[PDB]
């Protein structure tokens, strides 16, 4: 048994000139599965026809590549979509790029209704999805969280198999048997208690940190972070003035993830990420109870031999890829792909995370090329263990859970592939001379003290909406469609409140930074800061005045910079719309990680941690990064003063710098299943 | 674009008695997924109390071991269920002792109720269909075929997503579209096409005889060999007086699945079945595209290393059984399970068949024991892939694990190919077969000849509505029918003619064998080492006058095969006339005639037909009961029951070799089912 | 037997058993209060995964060191091998009769 | 994992030479397991206690 | 090899018999090894280049000195390049590798 | 002198944690039944027949 979750939405009025824009939005949301012949989508993309509004895009070639793209033909309905199929890939990205140089927002409905009415539904959602992410009119409006716009992906295959059984039966034959198998019927709507993942998908005892690695928010995290920085989209355009540090954001983001799971697999005793070797069996295996329109994923056997022939060729291109950075790094200063590089300098971190990526940015400066091959998709493929019969042929696929953003991180693959990366990348990092004392040190400023408050962790129901899910009837979409909430556990953390305790001989504006570490590793040993500064992972950033003589920060985890609250459901955002509201996080916070994730929950009940605050002077970031003041607090790297290796920890003993132990504690059921019938 | 088939069914009056119990019989078969309050079972089910009719079951201790068995607690509804699993096995063979003893028909339905409304769907299923097989009172009784009972076994993924969404959708939402999708709409049903497996789910080129060892039937076949002669069954109640025949059973069936499957090998020209190391790994790749309850069937990898940290005490186990065999073959005579046995003589099959399935006739002479394994079982686990767990309530299901989904997986092949060279191993002490015995004198064997043997693809439909669920309004007046339309093998009507002469005046019985004239490498094969790929034909008995003899024998009228099923639709609207199918009656164990003969090709290929003659001898008394299925007194396999060591002395004047070509008319391959290929 | 535990020379396997089995049982419970999991298995014919490099000497002899990846099957074991897999077999032999 | 040789008067101790030191090697257990699931499976026979 | 000597009672590793040198802890530096060998293997195939802001040219007999150096890691192969914070010897990591500690 | 065979007292419990590890304790009461005779020399590592 446990507690149901109940919370208050922060919401801010919409801007009256956008109350048309998104019911049409989440119009052309609505079962994107099935089309309706009775919606005026419908009609509308049935008679549009691109070509004759060529003069309603600004971009000419786009509309030529489109036309010639689609007079080849496009994929049919009803198959499985992935942005790492070259084909698809290319088909969706023409779609997209129709989508984004609309002039209008009325061209752009007219084109995404001739999409949903003609083209495949995945490549459709997935292109709307990012226009409306990317699109300059669009700026504003909330959309669906992935979870409820890909229900399938983010569920196991029971819960899946309840709900589609509680479709064809239009409701229960025997009602009072449904809560016996964890489906109430309650208010015109089915519930379905829903399970993580067991020992049959997960081996090596890392089932017990299913509940982290499968949680909703994790997998939108990532999917919402692909979104906003896709690889084969220009830089420019995604971020236009700081895309200089596209790089150093792709190597902050991963540098995080990984190091949060880590922190996991310490709080449920698993150890360090391991390390592998290509030309060697793979010892991690995985068995996804995954499905899409009833295809099931591919399942890697323990002891997979990575290096057979028909992979050879993949094999041979990701060595010579590790091959060359080693070789660049006994350079030192060189030139790549037209472009010259300084690895004594800081900057040069923004190649090597596009070097690491494949992304457009690396091949800017070079003719463009027919020939193109990516590190990472071809890692994944290597991974995925599908069968090659699915990659060589063109009309037929095996999902893989590395195919998908939504569902890249249920895999233990994935983290062991970034960890090597990002060996790679802090091998490179090794270059940069340290941070000294004078940048260090803040004279005049001394921290006294730092308290917390308890730190709890609980789990608790949470409802989200799968409708999307399922196939409708005539009646249905025409009336009404049915309601079918999955209910899972999930992590949560109590309010908690940090304290400073600042002595100041002069007044001045200052920035606080607070992160959080662990404490002892997997063999119980401490961890010295010259091995911890990459553990640490960044809370608070935040800007304040001291007056002189003695001041006291209260800072409230509500308020941390790096995350954000649960985004709401369908019907409250509907219910919010009606009275002119919308969701603030969900329209510009939506890319931090969910605030109930911060702190890990720990097998034995209690685990320690470390929290290191640092206090430093404020200098306002350059005028020209204007429109982007909501997510820059000053003119330092991400990460900083832990964006480079500590060689000389005793640097770190300022006095404008704290650390502290704490202790996590758990309350309630101390394992997310007991959530029975008769448990409950 | 294929032939649609057509063809009236061979029909036989069925006794006015039987005629209620059929009735029954199919009124607990209908949506045996869902319980239905509103039938007449659900009460009589949830009012029937077995303890109180302890009286009416023949045998008390059946009684007694099943409730103190339901007092633990029998596993829970809508689970995945497999005879392997070893919990539920025990309770399904309770379960099936319970029907069995039965005193009478009305005590059987009262306890089929019972477990329809109680037990777990799966295990009702199972064995309600063993003991309509198995009891005295229901024989004569039509069951439907079991593809059209486990739907979901007999087809891929997107076949049964299609049917899904349709039962979701309540039928098309854009019907002028369906038909671009493999969905037509016709006759209050809905068809849809189907493609079998290519090679995203089979390697080196097995997927090109998909359209074999996914044939409905073919499983069908194995399906009915497991249901009459199950291994966990004492032999007196399955089979009766031929039980001491029970592993020559064993041994020819499993030799004739794989002689059919290396000729469609030979045809497909993919060679011979690969063999294998336990401490090695295997070279099998298999990527089901199957579900049950949506829970994916377990997956194996090209490279598949089956000595792994969670496997080694099977693998010890299955090495030693293994090896105690070829110790005997040392020994030659010796005691084992409290059995003399003595490898000298021919009889000895029986104990080294049961040695190999250890079955339940195996340790018959031993004192009831609670230490249990089974060298198959823990094969079939090994080789299944699935992951390992000591957790009873989760199960990864693989093909493997059913025997209506076991001829889908390429290491059955091998792994029963093993065991039957272990089993020839052993044929080699038997003494060749003489002259005196083969030799028929006075009757020389002057020519045959054979029609032209002709294949192609046609399309069949059968009935998939059980894999769905109903709704209340369908459970109560009507379900819609989702018919499967897929591509199958068939091959036209040829006739052997046989001329012969004698001028001695005496009964003979005549036997007809197909197999393979060259090998994978392109060789010609000697019958000594062809004996064991020949696959019989036909077996019959005819009389001989004095001087020339011509017989004339049709393929419809060949010994070892029967005629197709028929849909449950016809089925009630012959009842309704006091008819049944007399094939579902009659040899509804046999393979089908449509899979006679292995796919030609345009050129054509090869094969050969022996046509062997021999004196004729009545089967035994105490042989009786079973006087449909046997034809004389000889082993089965006759001649070729023994290893053939010289090839001179074996050929006679009354036996004769024929080389034929087999040709393929219409499309070669299956998959072309598209609606622009129509 | 008799000179060594006297009237209990029949329980001497019975107390080989138990003493094992409580030894094994209470080094599961710690491995299970350090979160390492259960007792691995291994193949004879495949490596040992339990590397163990002993700091202790006598007579200031090191002790043997094992490695991380031992292989157990080398060219100077065969025989030793062949025996444990036999007597392994035997005892196999023996379940499938029962009486002998 | 000792070095095999057939002199007698050569050895290089290891911590399962001495019942002083056996536990300390995880090998010990790992062996002992796997003999106490040999005797469980026989174990298996004996009838369960009514 | 099995050392029979110890500094300060602690024992010298032990390195046994089909000893396997590629697993995945090691396999950042066997990486080094690999690439470091390819290098030189593709210098032979130039002839004539510049490596460390040095030039060499391999058909005379003094670049002798530039490859032992460059198979020394040495400080004299890294003297016309600014000083780095990021330094890796073969012969330190393949001595590490071999060493089975 | 005195059960001098026996594990240490010390040794009963795993080291537990801050928060606290789960276990669980079994309690069984059954008719008591004196060892045999010949056994007398060893009554005192003993208690019934069982
Ligand atoms: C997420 O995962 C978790 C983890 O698995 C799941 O939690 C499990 O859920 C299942 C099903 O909901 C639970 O099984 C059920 O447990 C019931 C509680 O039983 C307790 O009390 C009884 C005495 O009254 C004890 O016997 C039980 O255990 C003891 O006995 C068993 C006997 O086998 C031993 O094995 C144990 O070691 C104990 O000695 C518990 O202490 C239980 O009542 C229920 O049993 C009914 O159903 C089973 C089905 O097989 C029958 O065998 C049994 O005879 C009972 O008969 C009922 O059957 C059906 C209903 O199913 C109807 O005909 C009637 O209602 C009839 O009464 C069942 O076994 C399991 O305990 C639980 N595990 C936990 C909490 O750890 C979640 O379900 C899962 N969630 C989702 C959404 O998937
Ligand atoms: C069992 O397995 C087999 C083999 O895998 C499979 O057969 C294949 O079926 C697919 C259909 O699912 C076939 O693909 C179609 O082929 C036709 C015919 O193409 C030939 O002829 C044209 C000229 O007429 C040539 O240009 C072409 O190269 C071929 O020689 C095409 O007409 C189809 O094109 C339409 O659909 C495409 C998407 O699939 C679009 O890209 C294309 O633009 C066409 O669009 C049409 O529909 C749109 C949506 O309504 C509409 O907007 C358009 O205006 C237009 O009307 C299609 O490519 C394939 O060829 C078959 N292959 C073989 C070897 O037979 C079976 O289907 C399968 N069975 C089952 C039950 O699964
Ligand atoms: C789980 O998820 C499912 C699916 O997402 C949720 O189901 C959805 O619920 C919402 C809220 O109830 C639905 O939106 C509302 O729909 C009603 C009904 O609309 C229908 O009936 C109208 C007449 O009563 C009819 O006019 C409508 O047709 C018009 O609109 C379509 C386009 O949608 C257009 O093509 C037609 O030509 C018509 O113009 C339709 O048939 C509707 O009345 C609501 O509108 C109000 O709100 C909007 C927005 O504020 C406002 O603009 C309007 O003026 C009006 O005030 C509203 O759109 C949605 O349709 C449901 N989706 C499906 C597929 O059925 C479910 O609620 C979730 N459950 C949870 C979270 O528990
Ligand atoms: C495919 O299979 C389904 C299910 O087996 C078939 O539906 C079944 O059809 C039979 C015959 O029409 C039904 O039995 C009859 O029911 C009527 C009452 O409606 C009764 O008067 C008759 O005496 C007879 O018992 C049966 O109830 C029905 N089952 C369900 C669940 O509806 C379907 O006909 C099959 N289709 C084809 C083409 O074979
Ligand atoms: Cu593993």
């Amino acid at each position: 048994g446990y507690p149901q979750y109940h919370y208050d939405v922060e919401t801010r009025k919409l801007d009256p000139s956008l109350l048309n824009i998104q019911t049409k939005v989440l119009s052309l949301l609505e079962n994107w599965k099935q089309v309706n012949p009775d919606d005026e989508y419908y009609k509308i993309g049935k008679e549009y026809n691109v070509e004759a509004n060529m003069e309603s895009y600004t971009n000419r070639e786009v509309v030529t590549e489109f036309l010639s793209l689609y007079k080849a033909g496009f994929i049919p309905k009803n198959e499985v979509f992935s942005i790492f199929y070259e084909n698809q890939a290319l088909e969706v990205i023409a779609l997209y790029r129709l989508f984004y140089y609309a002039k209008d927002f009325e061209t752009f409905y007219k084109t995404a209704a001739f999409a949903r009415v003609w083209l495949n539904e995945g490549q459709f959602v997935y292109a709307f999805y990012l226009a409306v992410i990317h699109r300059a009119d669009t700026r504003g409006i909330v959309l669906p969280a992935p979870y409820e716009i890909w229900p399938e992906y983010f569920m196991n295959s029971d819960v899946l198999s309840k709900i589609y059984r509680i479709q064809m039966q239009k409701g229960l034959i025997i009602p009072e048997q449904g809560p016996y198998y964890g489906i109430l019927s309650k208010d015109n709507a089915y519930y379905f208690y829903a399970n993580y993942s067991g020992p049959l998908t997960y081996e090596d005892n890392e089932n017990l940190l299913s509940y982290f690695i499968e949680d909703i928010g994790w997998n939108s995290y990532y999917y919402y972070f692909h979104n906003r920085f896709p690889f084969w989209e220009n830089g420019e355009q995604l971020i236009g003035p700081l895309k200089e540090r596209r790089g150093e954001i792709y190597y902050y983001v991963y540098q995080k993830i990984l190091a949060r799971y880590y922190l996991e697999r310490l709080a449920n005793g698993l150890g360090e990420i391991p390390r592998f070797n290509w030309l060697d069996k793979y010892q991690t295996s995985y068995y996804p109870l995954l499905s899409s329109y009833q295809l099931p994923f591919a399942q890697r056997n323990d002891d997979y031999y990575l290096a057979s022939g028909d992979n050879i060729n993949d094999i041979q291109f990701i060595d010579t890829y590790e091959k060359t950075f080693l070789q660049l790094l006994q350079k030192g200063q060189f030139k790549a792909y037209k472009q010259e590089v300084d690895l004594y300098n800081s900057k040069s971190i923004n190649f090597v995370g596009n070097y690491w990526q494949s992304n457009a940015d690396l091949y800017e400066k070079v003719p463009k090329r027919n020939y193109w091959r990516s590190y990472e998709a071809t890692a994944r493929r290597v991974l995925g263990a599908a069968p090659r019969s699915s990659i060589n042929y063109e009309n037929m696929n095996i999902p893989t859970a590395l195919d998908f953003y939504q569902t890249s991180l249920r895999d233990p693959a994935f983290y062991q592939l970034y960890a090597k990366i990002l060996d790679y990348i802090n091998e490179y990092k090794e270059y940069l001379e340290p941070y000294s004392q004078d940048v260090l040190h803040y004279v005049g400023v001394k921290i006294n003290d730092v308290k917390v408050d308890k730190l709890v962790t609980y789990f608790e129901y949470f409802d989200w909406n799968a409708t999307n899910a399922v196939y409708l009837s005539e009646q249905q979409l025409d009336t009404v469609s049915p309601s079918y909430i999955v209910r899972q556990p999930r992590l949560n953390n109590k309010p908690f409140t940090v304290n400073i305790d600042i002595k100041s001989d002069v007044e001045s504006e200052v920035v606080v930074k607070i992160f959080l570490g662990p404490k002892y590793d997997g063999n119980g040993l401490p961890i010295s800061l010259e091995d911890n500064w990459i553990n640490f992972i960044e809370l608070d950033w935040f800007t304040h005045k001291l007056t002189s003589g003695q001041n006291k920060i209260a800072r409230k985890s509500e308020e941390f910079f790096f995350f954000k609250d649960d985004s709401v459901s369908l019907f409250k955002i509907y219910e919010l719309l009606s009275n002119g509201q919308v969701p603030s996080y969900m329209v510009d916070r939506y890319i931090y990680l969910p605030r109930r994730l911060i702190l890990p929950r720990g097998t034995q009940r209690g685990f320690p941690l470390q929290l290191f605050v640092v206090v430093y002077p404020y200098q306002a970031p350059v005028k020209e990064w204007e429109s982007m003041r909501q997510y820059i607090v000053d003119n330092k790297p991400f990460g900083y003063p832990f964006d480079r290796p500590v060689t000389l920890p005793y640097y770190f003993n300022q006095p404008n710098m704290y650390f502290k132990d704490v202790y996590v504690y758990q309350e309630g059921e101390q394992y997310p299943y007991y959530n029975s019938y008769w448990s409950q | 674009g294929y032939p649609l088939f057509n063809n009236n069914v061979k029909t036989k009056t069925l006794d006015p008695n039987l005629v209620n119990i059929q009735k029954k019989v199919l009124l607990l078969l209908e949506n045996w997924k869902q319980v239905d309050p509103d039938d007449e079972y659900y009460k009589i089910g949830k009012e029937y109390n077995i303890e109180a009719n302890i009286e009416s079951y023949t045998n008390r201790e059946v009684v007694t071991e099943f409730l103190s068995l339901y007092k633990t607690g029998f596993t829970a509804k809508n689970q995945i269920f497999s005879i392997y699993y070893e919990n539920q096995a025990l309770e399904v063979r309770a379960l099936y002792r319970l029907f069995y003893y039965a005193k009478d028909f009305e005590t059987f339905y009262k306890t089929a109720a019972f477990a329809r409304v109680w037990l777990n769907e799966g295990q009702f299923i199972y064995a309600f269909y063993i003991a309509v097989i198995h009891r005295a009172d229901t024989r004569g009784i039509v069951l439907p075929a079991p593809y059209e009972i486990w739907p979901e076994y007999f087809v891929n993924s997107d076949v049964l997503a299609k049917i899904n969404r349709i039962q979701m959708q309540k039928g098309l939402i854009l019907p002028e579209t369906a038909q671009y999708y493999g969905v037509l709409a016709k006759d209050n049903a809905y068809y849809f096409y189907a493609n079998y497996s290519g090679p995203w789910t089979y390697e080196n080129n097995e997927n090109l005889l998909s359209y074999f060892i996914e044939d409905v039937a073919w499983n069908s076949y194995y399906y009915y060999f497991h249901s009459k002669l199950q291994f966990w069954e004492k032999g007196e109640n399955a089979i009766g007086p031929f039980k001491e025949r029970r592993g020559e059973i064993y041994y020819f069936i499993y030799q004739q699945i794989l002689a059919r499957y290396y000729l469609e090998r030979l045809s497909n020209g993919l060679g011979e079945i690969p063999r294998f190391n336990w401490n090695d790994r295997l070279q099998a790749g298999y990527y089901p595209l199957l579900t049950t309850h949506q829970i994916p069937f377990a997956q194996r990898n090209g490279d598949y290393y089956l000595a792994n940290d969670d496997n080694i005490e099977d693998i010890q186990f299955v090495d030693s059984y293994e090896k105690t065999f070829l110790q005997f073959l040392q020994k030659g005579q010796f005691k084992a399970y409290k059995q003399e046995v003595d490898l000298y003589n021919s009889k000895s099959v029986n104990f080294v068949g049961n040695y190999w399935q250890a079955n339940v006739d195996l340790y018959e002479k031993v004192p009831q024991r609670n230490y249990l394994r089974s060298y198959e079982d823990a094969a079939r686990r090994i080789l299944g892939a699935a992951p390992r767990n000591s957790y009873e309530n989760l199960n990864v299901p693989t093909a493997l694990d059913f025997y209506q989904t076991s001829l889908r997986d390429p290491a059955f092949y091998q792994l029963y190919a093993k065991i039957l060279d272990f089993i020839n191993q052993y044929k080699e002490y038997l003494e060749p077969y003489t002259q005196d015995v083969l030799h028929f004198v006075g009757v020389k064997i002057n020519d045959v000849k054979v029609d032209k043997l002709v294949t192609y693809f046609e399309y069949f439909d059968w009935n998939a509505t059980n894999a769905v669920y109903l709704s209340e309004q369908q459970l109560d007046t009507g379900s819609p029918s989702y018919i499967v339309r897929q591509p199958r093998l068939n091959n036209q009507p040829f006739t052997v003619t046989i001329d012969i002469k004698s001028d001695v005046e005496s009964e003979a019985v005549i036997k007809i064998f197909i197999g393979p004239k060259y090998d994978g490498n392109g060789y010609p094969i000697d019958l000594e080492n062809n004996w064991v790929n020949l696959v019989e034909i036909d077996w019959f008995t005819h009389k001989l006058t004095s001087g020339q003899n011509k017989i004339e024998r049709k393929s419809e009228n060949f010994f070892w095969f029967k005629e197709d099923s028929v849909s449950v639709s016809k089925i009630y609207e012959l009842l309704n006339n006091g008819q049944v199918p007399r094939y579902m009656i009659e040899k509804f164990l046999l393979l089908p005639r449509r899979l006679l003969l292995p796919r030609g090709t345009e050129g054509g290929v090869p094969f050969q037909f022996f046509v062997f003659v021999y004196p004729y001898q009545a089967p035994y008394k105490e042989w009786e009961p079973m006087k449909e299925f046997v034809v004389d007194n000889k082993p089965f396999g006759y001649p070729f029951d023994r290893p053939v060591t010289e090839s001179y002395y074996f050929t006679q004047p009354n036996m004769y070799f024929k080389d034929v070509y087999i040709y393929q008319e219409g499309e070669e391959y299956p998959y072309y089912t598209s609606y622009w290929s129509q």
